């Protein structure tokens, strides 16, 4: 919980130094999937990270179609090498990488946004049925609405047909007294941005 | 707040007893052990790891016998296997004393089930650190059972548990596929020896002895004898041939 | 217990200065008990309870200031000690001995600190042929004390003062009946005192001879002595 | 901690009681946890002795095992010694003592119910008592407990005089319950009992004229609907 | 501190956290069940899910025979179901011996719910993650269906359902007793009442069943028994040749 | 009393008189000395009515519970539950019991539990007060693998004698036939068994 | 720094499947002096290094007789061994009285395992904190067992436990085929036990007060040599 607070109170700054920024796609799609349904606390401290990364980052495909792309082959390999280096006592000043390779890693890192939101939405509908309450129900809606505003039409128009899709075909509103807020509101925030989606 | 996993009786917010799930991890990190149900009995096998050269060969028995006709093998915290098999016998002898017939496999299983399950009821006793594979021959043929720390138990055609769990379970499914009518009492023994030799690659660091016991209505007239001498080499030599 | 302090006790000793208000006055030829009743609703059944004035034996009685369900657990066991000292010595139990018997159970929790102390503070009024008429007190401290006149509960510190003022040793019984009511002039959070906010008791030199009658007042009998001044 | 149990009592279906000159009445609603469930299989108004009944507000189960423990204590501590059944005042005492012990005992939580116990003993006449989780108990001319507690308690002060015939108090306790009702309002979702005249009809036998039958009578699904039409 | 979430005591709003969680466990198996009344039978359908090819279906049962007369079906982890079944199988044998008549469905339920209640009021014991659905053809009341839950609650149902898709199944039944306006299924032979119970479940779950995905329990007067692999295929074959 | 049980080709048959006497007085002349502990496992009671009743009552339970958990009980098992009670309680009981039943494997099985508490498996067994008089008739007239009505007759005669000679035996003759096809209760009246 | 939440007591499983309170006990072994154990086909020997407090004090005994056919040495918590060595002394003396049968060594292994296991199921009590090398000659030859407080008892030809146990454990590992063939020689099997315990000493020097030796087998009942009796092996 500590080293997730360390990292949150410092996310905004990492998005800058042209080396660290690479890690930020990974670390996010990792936080999203590690959102627990039993640990109210771990989850509040993860949303902290997830919303901070979204507040200072555009969810956008930044690939000029450059063929080498892919998250593995190009981002993961570098991320692991940086970490291996950092772990063995060495520091990041001693870490030498080609300005070519490190910009492949960064651009290819902006691909995973799609496969990761399918996992955030999944984790939301799982949370509709938890006795998390209030403070944290709200904070979660901030993260879903901030994530939306930091989205280009390419990605957003996907996110929309994914709330639309999952809102109808779901097995997720059983348990007694649900948090409808966590799913109805994120819809409203789609219609704010795209009135056209309302007619239907 | 939290702390839902330091106490044993305690329900996590979505229905789970976490201390049990942790014990299953201790199971997964121990010797690999299996059971096969053939057409008139059961065969049991275990992986004995060899810490150093000073461990005596053939002389640290892991498979325990219950009554005269039942076999138990376990993976995990070994002393918990013993404490469980002990309560296993006190139970199988309560039964015999009063109802004369030696305790039926399915009824034996339900009795271990309740001992284990009852070790998941109070904050002040920890679950068993073993998944136990056991079985034998009763009035209506052969029965193989497996029982995890939660108290769960079911009857299997074959079963595995231990580090080499996923690996054996897969070779096990291969036989249930090829021979639906079950293996022969003798064949099941040759094969159990194969399966252990394989699920050893998941622990190939240290060396190992094999140990097999069986209970067959034709090959040991219903009793639980061990597999030894010529018939043990019969199978140790069959494994070497399907490893190379 | 930091400075020589009985914490869990003061806790309940001051929980007492909240509930109830009770008084005892020893005259030369009688004793008097009296109490105010808890925050009453219109629909609460006045006559039944006798909720804060309990009889212990034909010659002893207590006023309560504290948690009701808590004093009943005590009184039940004190009505019994009474009868055990009968079946045993065929004489009526002496007041101090009964008092000490309770005080000792109170202090029983004030030390075997594995169970929770007692609410409740008692005024005891009794007669035994060894020490004339007697008046006693019982905080959950464990201590008991002799009194010519006394009080427990809310507005305690206040009545003790009026009492100290109007009391005379030559006092009769009817003179002390007044002093008790009179000085529940002040110590009353309810502006104006009614017969229904009250419960009363007397242990006199008998309605006849040289002996000892006991009398828990029925509501009407209160509105009758209230008549002497209080309300009319 | 006792305070938190009184809180489970404060929610959970409303129930009430009214003493009269010639009878007592107690009622609550039968909120169906489903339409599939047959609500006749659960009784919120239970007989303790043939002169004494009880109703609750709060936690269902805690009431059941309290009604059971309660019937038994009536025998074990009174009937088996003195040949009579216990008087309302004292049977109530023995229940408070039961709940007061769940309080002051370790390893157990107090009960999540307030009880209204109504009855008639030959010497004390009619009486109606309330028993709280705290183990405290108070005597009532009339009161209510549960959600509708405040609305109904106020209506009872407004409508209660000490000259009520039992039929007048039945009438009241139906109105009182009509304003609070959560579900539907008929004989299938109202439970009403009375403590009135001796019912020889219901003894089960005839031949000793000294014992005359139960004062406690639980009104049938029909008797209720009949009163609600002329209501 | 914040430890009223770990034992059976009162939260500040009069809630029993540990019980509410215990309920959440009854779904952990992911089996659904329903029960119905006949003119003179009672039926319980549960799902059978056998994922491991190494299993022996015959040993996989959430339907327990408690007495000659009384059947029980559990939604919940197997270990807890057996702890309850064994205790009922014994409360009902004791009942017969002490009191001289067979133990009646609704009394067994009151007794397990009473039990389920102690767990709800004692610090040191935990409730069980099970919802016990009891059926019989009790000699006084007729077809009976009584369900108890970790909360200590019990009550009797015309019909009922339990588990994950509980409310989809429940709302199907509700709309068929709003329509026949009774308290049962007017069919004589239990066979047609079993077919009906499978039908209205296929309808409600939107998936077909094979002889291997179902467990059926049945109660007539003087017997409670379970249907074999084949005794079900017959029931399914008959549904398919009219629907 | 005066009781016996016989095995045959199709199963087992239990037989008894119906006379419980306290003293010289016949307190009940229609006693059901054939008592049921399970579908097809019954006993024959003799000795204290209060003791044999209490035991069978307690065995009926042990077996109802054994059925609940573990399944259908071997005839052998019923016997073991009887012995365990009778032997482990010998100092305070006076009961001699015959347990008999039909399973499908062995068919006819019969176990006699004398006073000691010992247990003896046999083809047929006699017991009860009036048995003493037919040890002779039975040993001479019994055969293995008899037919149903052959065995009814063997019992009718044996017991016709026991009752003639015993004052502590009499009433009607009750039988209970235990076969695959079910349980059949028999009764033969005095006007019949005396004329033999 | 790095706190532990699952090391509170013995009734608590670590998330990775570990009973920390037991792993900690298994370490108390190494907090006491070194002892060594080995066996041929005809004898079993023990060597212990008794440790002292001052120059002015006695030395802690490290070997305890159990029956005339079985004995053990301890490395670790003394009272825990006094408690276990005593239980063993009983079963041995019960198998003698009821069945007139020397209690099998293989069986006292099984019995201690289950005795120590009991102290790792229970809330409140700590695990046993001592290791035992157990020797005996039963109806089935010579025997040696290692008892760790976890319950795991294991049968060996030789081993060593405690402070610098590792010096000997590695000697014996290499000497194996040599000493298990020391049949019919008693003086020579002790010469070996002692040349092994002395790999686990630094510049440290065995004397008549440092050394404690015990032996048993075929026709030699369990005897213990402390003091001058040990001189001949130095």
């Amino acid at each position: 919980i500590s080293s997730l607070k360390q990292f949150t109170r410092v996310i905004r700054f990492i998005v800058m130094d042209k080396l660290y920024r690479v890690h930020i796609t990974n670390v996010l799609s990792m936080l999203v999937s590690k959102l627990d349904m039993n640990d109210t606390n771990l989850t509040s401290n993860l949303i902290n990270g997830i919303v901070s990364i979204a507040a200072f980052i555009p969810i956008q495909d930044l690939t000029g179609e450059d063929d080498y792309i892919s998250f593995e082959s190009d981002t993961l390999p570098l991320v692991q090498q940086h970490f291996y280096h950092i772990k063995c006592g060495e520091s990041s000043k001693t870490f030498r990488v080609d300005d070519e390779l490190l910009n492949n890693a960064f651009k290819a890192s902006t691909t995973v946004f799609q496969s990761m939101l399918k996992v955030y939405v999944e984790k939301i509908f799982q949370l509709v049925d938890v006795d998390l309450e209030d403070s944290l129900v709200t904070k979660i809606n901030q993260t879903t609405m901030i994530l939306q505003e930091s989205m280009d039409d390419k990605i957003f128009n996907y996110f929309a047909s994914l709330l639309n899709r999952n809102f109808w075909s779901n097995d997720s509103f059983k348990e007694k007294d649900p948090n409808y807020e966590l799913v109805t509101i994120p819809l409203a925030a789609l219609v704010r941005r795209n009135n056209g989606l309302s007619k239907e | 707040g939290t702390g839902y996993d330091l106490s044993n009786s305690v329900f996590s917010p979505d229905g789970r007893n976490f201390q049990v799930e942790y014990a299953v991890k201790a199971v997964e990190n121990g010797t690999t052990s299996i059971g096969i149900k053939c057409n008139d009995g059961v065969v049991f096998a275990v992986e004995k790891l060899i810490t150093s050269k000073l461990l005596v060969p053939q002389k640290n028995v892991k498979i325990q016998v219950v009554d005269r006709h039942i076999g138990c093998v376990y993976s995990g915290l070994i002393p918990d296997g013993r404490h469980l098999v002990n309560r296993g016998r006190e139970e199988a002898a309560s039964f015999k004393k009063l109802y004369k017939t030696p305790i039926p496999i399915p009824a034996f299983a339900d009795r271990l089930g309740q001992y284990v399950q009852a070790h998941t009821l109070y904050n002040s006793v920890r679950p068993f650190g073993v998944s136990t594979i056991f079985g034998g021959v009763d009035k209506n043929g052969a029965h193989l059972y497996m029982l995890e720390p939660s108290g769960s138990y079911w009857g299997y055609k074959g079963a595995a548990t231990g580090k080499g769990r996923q690996s054996a379970k897969a070779e096990l499914e291969k036989l249930v596929d090829h021979h639906p009518e079950g293996l022969s009492a003798r064949e099941a023994v040759k094969q159990a020896a194969k399966i252990i030799y394989l699920a050893h690659e998941d622990n190939k660091e240290k060396d190992f002895e094999l140990e097999i016991s069986w209970c067959s209505l034709s090959e040991t007239n219903g009793l639980h004898k061990f597999v030894k001498g010529d018939l043990l080499q019969e199978a140790i030599d069959f494994a070497q041939k399907e490893i190379n | 217990s930091p400075e020589g302090r009985l914490y869990q006790v003061e806790y309940a000793l001051e929980s007492i200065s909240h509930a109830g208000t009770a008084i005892g006055i020893m005259a030369s030829d009688g004793i008097v008990l009296a109490a105010e009743r808890k925050v009453t609703s219109t629909l609460l059944e006045q006559d039944t309870s006798t909720e804060k004035l309990y009889k212990l034996n034909d010659k002893i009685a207590v006023a309560v200031a504290g948690l009701t369900a808590d004093a009943e657990i005590l009184i039940n066991t004190a009505r019994i000690h009474a009868q055990n000292y009968l079946k045993t010595y065929n004489e009526d139990i002496p007041v101090e001995i009964l008092v000490r018997r309770l005080s000792d159970i109170k202090q029983g929790y004030t030390q075997h600190g594995g169970l929770r102390p007692f609410g409740v503070s008692f005024i005891y009024a009794g007669y035994d042929d060894r020490y004339g008429y007697q008046l006693y007190t019982s905080n959950p401290s464990g201590n008991y004390t002799g009194w010519k006149a006394i009080s427990v509960g809310a507005n305690t510190s206040a009545a003790q003062t009026l009492l100290q003022m109007d009391y005379k040793d030559d006092m009769k019984v009817d003179d002390a009946i007044e002093l008790a009511l009179k000085t529940l002039s002040k110590t009353t959070d309810s502006s104006a005192l009614t017969y229904d906010r009250l419960e009363f008791a007397t242990i006199r030199k008998g309605a006849n001879d040289g002996e000892v009658y006991q009398k828990i007042f029925k509501p009407q009998e209160i509105k009758d002595i209230l008549v002497k001044t209080g309300i009319t | 901690q006792i305070d938190y149990a009184l809180t489970a009592v404060k929610q959970g279906v409303t129930s009430l009681g009214i003493k009269a000159t010639n009878g007592v009445v107690i009622a609550t609603e039968k909120k169906s946890s489903s339409p599939l469930a047959m609500s006749e299989t659960l009784s919120k108004v239970s007989l303790l002795t043939p002169d004494i009944g009880a109703v609750y507000s709060g936690m269902g189960p805690d009431y059941r095992v309290l009604v059971d423990k309660s019937r038994k204590v009536a025998h074990t501590s009174y009937k088996r010694i003195y040949g009579e059944y216990p008087p309302t005042k004292l049977l109530v005492s023995e229940v408070a003592k039961i709940m007061q012990e769940a309080t002051q005992s370790g390893g157990v939580r107090p009960f999540g119910v307030s009880l209204l116990i109504a009855g008639h003993d030959e010497f004390n006449g009619f009486s109606l008592y309330q028993v709280d989780p705290s183990g405290s108990y108070f005597p009532w001319k009339a009161t209510a407990i549960g959600k509708g507690s405040v609305a109904a308690k106020t209506f009872l002060e407004k409508r209660w005089n000490d000259e009520l015939e039992l039929e007048d108090a039945i009438h009241i306790a139906l109105l009182t319950l009509k304003e609070s009702v959560e579900g539907e309002f008929n004989g299938d979702t109202i439970e009403l009992a009375i403590i009135g005249d001796e019912n020889p009809d219901l003894l089960g036998y005839t031949g000793i004229p000294t014992d005359k039958g139960p004062r406690f009578r639980k009104l049938t699904s029909q008797e209720i609907n009949d009163r609600l039409e002329a209501l | 501190a914040g430890y009223d979430r770990h034992i059976t005591i009162f939260s500040p709003e009069g809630r029993l956290y540990q019980v509410e969680y215990a309920f959440k466990a009854t779904n952990q198996t992911n089996i659904n069940s329903l029960a119905v009344r006949g003119k003179d039978c009672t039926v319980v359908i549960s799902q059978k899910k056998v994922p491991d090819k190494l299993l022996d279906p015959t040993t996989v049962s959430y339907i327990f025979c408690i007495s000659r007369t009384i059947g029980m079906v559990v939604n919940g982890p197997i270990p807890d179901a057996r702890n309850a079944a064994l205790r009922a199988k014994a409360e009902a044998a004791e009942f017969r011996y002490k009191y001289g008549y067979d133990m009646p469905c609704d009394v067994l339920a009151k007794r397990m719910a009473n039990l389920s209640q102690i767990y709800t009021q004692r610090a040191y014991m935990r409730p069980l993650g099970v919802i016990l659905t009891f059926v019989s053809v009790d000699e006084e009341l007729g077809p009976s269906i009584y369900k108890t839950d970790p909360a200590g609650y019990y009550v009797g149902y015309k019909a009922t359902a339990t588990g994950p898709k509980q409310q989809e199944i429940t709302t199907n039944l509700e709309n068929h007793f709003k329509k026949s306006k009774i308290d049962h299924i007017n069919e004589e032979s239990w066979e047609k009442v079993v077919e009906f119970a499978i039908t209205h479940m296929i309808d409600a779950l939107g998936t077909e069943f094979s002889k291997n995905d179902l467990e059926v329990g049945v109660a007539t007067k003087d017997k409670f028994f379970t249907l074999s692999a084949e005794n079900i295929e017959e029931r399914l074959v008959a549904i398919a040749e009219q629907d | 009393a005066s009781i016996m049980a016989v095995t045959f080709k199709d199963g087992v048959i239990l037989g008894a008189d119906s006379r419980t006497t306290t003293g010289a007085y016949i307190a009940n002349r229609v006693t059901d000395k054939l008592t049921r502990v399970h579908d097809k496992i019954w006993c024959c009671r003799s000795g204290s009515a209060a003791d044999t009743q209490a035991i069978a009552d307690i065995v009926q339970y042990h077996l109802e519970l054994y059925t609940s958990q573990y399944g259908t009980p071997s005839t052998e098992t019923a016997a073991s539950v009887f012995k365990e009670l009778c032997y482990e309680n010998k100092d305070n009981l006076t009961a001699g019991i015959i347990v008999a039943g039909y399973d499908d494997k062995n068919k006819g099985e019969v176990y006699t539990i004398p006073l000691g508490g010992s247990v003896h498996k046999l083809p047929y067994a006699i017991a009860g007060s009036g048995s003493t008089f037919i040890y002779g008739y039975c040993d001479k007239n019994f055969r293995e693998n008899m037919s149903k009505e052959e065995t009814v007759d063997f019992i009718k005669h044996s017991l016709s004698q026991a009752i003639k000679w015993d004052g502590s035996s009499g009433g009607v003759i009750r039988m209970v036939v235990l076969t695959a096809a079910g349980v059949e209760r028999l009764i033969f009246y005095p006007d019949e068994y005396e004329q033999l | 720094m790095f706190r532990n939440n699952y090391d509170g007591d013995t009734v608590t499983f670590s998330p990775t499947g570990r009973l920390f309170q037991v792993e900690y006990a298994l370490e108390a072994i190494k907090q006491g002096s070194v002892t060594v154990g080995l066996r041929s086909n005809t004898h079993a020997v023990l060597v212990a290094l008794k440790r002292n407090a001052d120059e002015l004090s006695s030395y802690q005994k490290k070997i305890i007789k159990c029956d005339e056919h079985m004995g053990l040495s301890l490395a670790g918590l003394a009272p825990d061994a006094r408690v276990l060595s005593n239980y063993l002394r009983q079963q041995c003396n019960y198998s003698s009285l009821v069945f007139n049968r020397k209690l099998a060594v293989e069986r006292a292994g099984h019995l201690l395992c289950d005795k120590a296991q009991k102290n790792t199921q229970s809330y409140g009590g700590r695990p046993y904190g001592v290791g035992l090398l157990i020797i005996g000659y039963d109806k089935s030859g010579a025997h040696l067992l290692e008892f760790q407080p976890s319950g795991n008892v294991t049968e060996l030809y030789g081993t060593a436990i405690g402070a610098r146990s590792q010096g000997a454990k590695t000697y014996l590992e290499r000497t194996l085929d040599t000493f298990i063939k020391i049949d019919g020689n008693p003086d020579e099997l002790i010469k070996a036990g002692v040349e092994a315990i002395s790999q686990s000493l630094r510049d440290e020097s065995l004397t008549v007060d440092n050394l404690s030796i015990a032996i048993v087998g075929k026709d030699t009942p369990f005897t213990i040599y402390d003091g001058e009796a040990v001189a001949k092996y130095i």
